[PDB]
């Protein structure tokens, strides 16, 4: 902000898309939330991680209970997947590329399945790609703008790598680290990025995701009242309480500045 | 004498010369006080003296029972004969007084406004001299031992405070940060002071027998550990390059800031060159301290030959520096002394000491 007029860099969005669970995502989701699992997680009894996973990969496609054109992954199952689709559909049309991200592994095979299954052209990188592999690949969807989506994982894909040539980027699974979606979204805002970008970061409503989203928004907070200013406004949206487990879909100084100083603190 | 008046006349000799001849002479000649008086509030014995740096007018002094009373060393009456009396009390009525011993007190340099006390009440307290008022409090885990904020310091306004503990804190004046800690030590930090010379230099003294010089910028360690033999007993360092064979409960920089006077409870000061901490072997003899805590003595400032002025039992010891010939002891005190301070401007000397007396040495004639 205090270096983008000094460097010509071209606008930014960061929109928050909502998505809505589909009826049989909403219907897992539901039956895990009445199970008894999660009933043994509230009484303290086992660990939350399960839960939180479970609920992490309802959000993300039902691959818990893996349900023609009724394969594992497919895209209609899925209301972020349905946004996804016609994101894609509408940037293509736009002559734009796209930089899909992840943080489930599973779920970028996914994607990746559904790009396919598409006429997408591609490209993924993952933590199981070959480092040596990993500059070269980058430099092709740099180079070459045949190559529509570039898939990654946020661990990855984001982490100092330069991908300027992606126009959109879609950030599809919160993380519990803020960092980690903030660096996955500025890997397209960068020296170089000739092209406007936006960032269009999915969140399921009403579900854990969104609990995610107000943990890193906490996290967010806090760190802005040590890195850009102590004013900073108390997070009001909520207690952040292990209630995240419901569903709720909607719808030389002179001795006297030095002196003062103190007093002013003090008084504080 | 005459012969130093006729000289500076005809321009023989520079002005320097019969200056600093006539404050070593001077020096030399201090004895008991006599037509002078200081007024006795303390309780306790005196632990610390502080004369401000500028104008030399003002006396701090941090006594036992947690009182600290500010003197004024001028003669404001009209007769030879007069008693420095007390201007100000942080007294034990005061909403803000020390709960037990004030170890050190020191007034800001730069200006008189401001002073500061530590208190083996844990606590660090930089007080308003005009209202009387703590301006500031800093709290410590441990009790402390000593404090000292740099006598030379335009840019920085840190105090390096020696607690029980093995970490020399560096609390800042400025906007209160006393987290930064300096590690390296291992038992407790006896006496601090920093440098005359170097801004960001202070030296520490710890009862683990060492002295370290650090670069509080730095943030690699101390620069040098200060070494008795300077490697003829040479080890792997873990607990070799020992400054003495004792705690090292005082530290003061020469008034040039090119050396360093360490007294430990080996009964022994020892000269340190402060730019690689070699020992200068000047002797000294045998300079008696057992306390347990952080020893207070000074140099002079201003003569011809640098003298230290150094508790010794319940007496002064005044050696000269460099060569460590003794000079004299000041024999007026009836208990050991704690602390002694120098008036550069008229060659006086104030010593305290625990029978809750506070004793001006004037030089004679
Ligand atoms: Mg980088």
């Amino acid at each position: 902000s205090d270096v983008k007029m000094s460097l010509s860099l071209p606008d930014k969005n960061e929109q928050v898309l909502f998505c809505r669970l589909t009826d049989e995502q909403h219907k897992v989701y539901q039956n895990f939330v009445d199970s008894k699992e999660v009933y043994r997680i509230l009484n303290g009894e086992m660990q939350i991680f399960s839960g939180l996973i479970a609920l992490r990969k309802i959000c993300n496609h039902p691959d818990l209970f893996s349900g023609e054109e009724d394969q594992f992954g497919y895209w209609k199952r899925s209301g972020k997947m349905i946004v996804v689709e016609s994101l894609l559909k509408i940037w293509h049309k736009q002559g734009q590329r796209v930089l899909l991200f992840s943080q489930s592994r599973q779920m970028l095979d996914i994607l990746e399945v559904f790009l396919r299954a598409q006429k997408y052209t591609y490209l993924k990188m993952d933590g199981t790609t070959t480092i040596a592999s990993r500059q070269p690949l980058i430099t092709r969807y740099n180079e070459d703008t045949s190559i529509f989506v570039f898939l990654l994982t946020t661990r990855v894909g984001g982490l100092g790598v330069n991908l300027t040539g992606a126009n959109r980027v879609v950030i599809y699974d919160p993380d519990w680290n803020p960092s980690t979606d903030t660096q996955a979204r500025e890997r397209a805002w960068r020296i170089g990025q000739k092209k406007q970008v936006t960032v269009y970061r999915l969140l399921t409503a009403g579900t854990i995701e969104e609990k995610i989203y107000h943990r890193q928004i906490f996290k967010q907070f806090l760190t802005n009242r040590v890195l850009k200013d102590p004013k900073q406004r108390r997070f009001f949206k909520s207690n952040d309480l292990y209630e995240l487990f419901t569903l709720t879909s909607p719808d030389p100084l002179a001795s006297s500045s030095l002196l003062a100083k103190m007093r002013a603190r003090n008084h504080l | 004498m005459l012969g130093f008046l006729s000289a500076r006349q005809t321009g023989l000799e520079d002005p320097l010369r019969l200056r600093r001849a006539e404050s070593t002479r001077r020096v030399l000649g201090l004895e008991l006080n006599k037509d002078r008086d200081v007024e006795r509030i303390h309780g306790g014995g005196i632990n610390t003296l502080d004369i401000e740096p500028v104008e030399g007018r003002y006396m701090l002094s941090g006594g036992s029972d947690g009182v600290i009373v500010l003197y004024d060393l001028e003669n404001s009456s009209r007769q030879s004969y007069y008693t420095c009396k007390a201007v100000c009390s942080i007294g034990r009525d005061h909403p803000d007084v020390h709960r037990y011993s004030v170890e050190t007190v020191q007034w800001y340099p730069h200006d008189t406004g401001m002073f500061t006390s530590s208190s083996f009440d844990k606590t660090l307290k930089v007080w308003d001299t005009n209202t009387l008022q703590t301006a500031d409090v800093f709290n410590f885990e441990e009790t402390v031992y000593s404090h000292h904020m740099s006598p030379v310091s335009t840019k920085h306004c840190l105090v390096a405070v020696g607690t029980r503990g093995p970490k020399v804190q560096l609390c800042d004046l400025k906007s209160g940060s006393c987290s930064h800690i300096l590690q390296g030590h291992r038992q407790e930090i006896l006496a601090v002071s920093w440098s005359p010379r170097y801004d960001y230099i202070l030296a520490t003294a710890s009862a683990d027998s060492r002295v370290k010089l650090w670069d509080v910028r730095r943030a690699s360690g101390c620069l040098i550990t200060l070494d008795q033999h300077n490697g003829k007993k040479s080890q792997a360092v873990e607990s070799a390059n020992t400054a003495h064979n004792g705690k090292v409960n005082g530290l003061c920089f020469t008034s040039d800031g090119l050396h360093l006077l360490t007294v430990g409870t080996d009964n022994r000061m020892r000269l340190w060159n402060s730019s690689n901490g070699e020992n200068t072997l000047v002797n000294y003899g045998k300079v008696c301290n057992n306390s347990k805590k952080g020893l207070k003595f000074t140099v002079s400032c201003g003569c011809s030959s640098e003298f230290v002025f150094v508790p010794y039992g319940s007496t002064i010891a005044v050696y000269t520096v460099y060569s460590g010939e003794q000079i004299t002891m000041l024999k007026g005190h009836y208990k050991t002394v704690d602390c002694c301070v120098f008036q550069s401007n008229f060659q006086e000397l104030y010593s305290g000491s625990r029978d809750c007396n506070i004793l001006a040495w004037v030089p004679s004639l």
